[PDB]
């Protein structure tokens, strides 16, 4: 939940984290999720100040309006973006890995945004159960599994949570095909 | 192509003699079967090239079989873009005429 905040002279949304404060000149405009649960990309905070700002009114920020009288023209807002960003994962784990008995698969995450310490932790589910097992150790970016034997194949899963607890998640399959035992 | 997705996939092709030729398709040059579907893989030993290696009789049956493997992989494409804007006057009253 993103709280914005529209000032009436300056026009300035300053877009705070959901428990912030509204600065001086500013009212209240409404609130809305940053990372869309129905659509997770292809949404910005740009989109969610826009809808916020076509229910206002222009003579007034508060009182709200609609299409005549709404705020329209987003060329003259300027959103001072105050609120800490998404926990964007530039770089996720590869869908499918394909390895043979003896080699090596590094699996790798980028994550960027968040509060400042952000924690790693990884998963692995068996080849054909349901329940996600917890890989021990790990606690870090990237997981190198070496000597990889049939036994170790599955799906493995990092969730990366920060200081707050917005965690985002990726999944990767290896299939390390052998010779049967 | 438009209207296939966002992600391509393509089909890697494994020589017969590879170590990730991995299949159960495999008759050893005596007839019965054996666990390994290519012949010997990517060894260099002299040895188990000289066994494993196809020799055919006279009378050849079913006496040397190899299997075959496919893989594949995968590359999404992603959307990039940046803008930028101008006034009427910032291309009229400007010292360039080709400032555009």
């Amino acid at each position: 939940e993103l709280k914005v905040a529209f000032n009436k002279d300056t026009y300035v949304a300053t877009v705070l984290d959901a428990s912030g404060s509204v600065p001086s000149g500013s009212v209240n405009v409404g609130t809305f999720f940053h990372p869309d649960e129905t659509y997770p990309d292809s949404y910005v905070i740009y989109h969610g100040v826009r809808e916020l700002l076509y229910k206002r009114s222009e003579v007034d920020p508060a009182q709200p309006g609609f299409w005549p009288e709404n705020i329209t023209n987003m060329q003259a807002v300027t959103i001072d973006n105050k609120a800490t960003a998404r926990l964007v994962l530039n770089t996720s784990l590869p869908r499918v890995v394909s390895t043979i008995e003896g080699g090596k698969v590094t699996l790798s995450v980028v994550a960027l945004g968040g509060k400042a310490p952000l924690k790693y932790k990884w998963e692995f589910r068996a080849p054909n159960a349901s329940t996600w097992t917890a890989v021990s150790g790990q606690t870090t970016a990237n997981l190198v599994l070496d000597n990889i034997d049939a036994d170790k194949a599955g799906e493995y899963k990092v969730t990366v949570t920060d200081a707050a607890g917005t965690s985002v998640d990726s999944t990767a399959l290896v299939a390390v095909g052998a010779y049967p035992p | 192509p438009k209207n296939m997705g966002k992600t391509i996939k393509v089909y890697e092709y494994v020589p017969l003699l590879d170590d990730r030729n991995i299949n159960d398709q495999g008759i050893d040059a005596n007839g019965a079967h054996i666990v390994n579907g290519n012949l010997y893989g990517s060894s260099k030993d002299i040895g188990t090239i000289t066994s494993k290696l196809p020799l055919l009789t006279e009378n050849g049956g079913r006496v040397n079989r190899v299997g075959f493997t496919r893989l594949s992989r995968e590359g999404s494409i992603h959307k990039f873009g940046f803008f930028y804007e101008f006034t009427q006057e910032s291309l009229d009253f400007d010292s360039d005429d080709q400032l555009k």
